[PDB]
């Protein structure tokens, strides 16, 4: 609505079920929170320091 | 056993694993021994510390 753009769905929800059939260190770990999701819209990502 | 190839792997409370590199898994093969079986005997094996 402004700059401002929010996702609204996921792509990977067959993978979380995937990991948690194995365990649940595998669904609770931090690989698990690293799976990707594409960017939203015409942008690109920066690191500010 | 002693200088022998051995081939292994590392399994990780994630279940997934990576391959020993050759230069790792002749360590645990010269640290190990003696808990490797060998015709006609059968041994127990032990924690690795």
């Amino acid at each position: 609505w402004q700059s401002y753009r929010t996702r609204l769905n996921t792509l990977f929800a067959r993978q979380l079920v995937a990991r948690a059939t194995t365990g649940i260190d595998t669904i609770l770990s931090m690989e698990t929170q690293n799976i990707q999701e594409p960017q939203l819209g015409k942008g690109f990502y920066a690191t500010f320091v | 056993y002693k200088n022998a190839s051995m081939q292994g792997l590392y399994i990780f409370a994630d279940m997934a694993s990576k391959d020993m590199t050759p230069e790792q898994s002749n360590v645990y093969r010269d640290n190990s021994y003696q808990q490797f079986d060998t015709n006609n005997v059968r041994r127990v094996n032990n924690r690795y510390a």
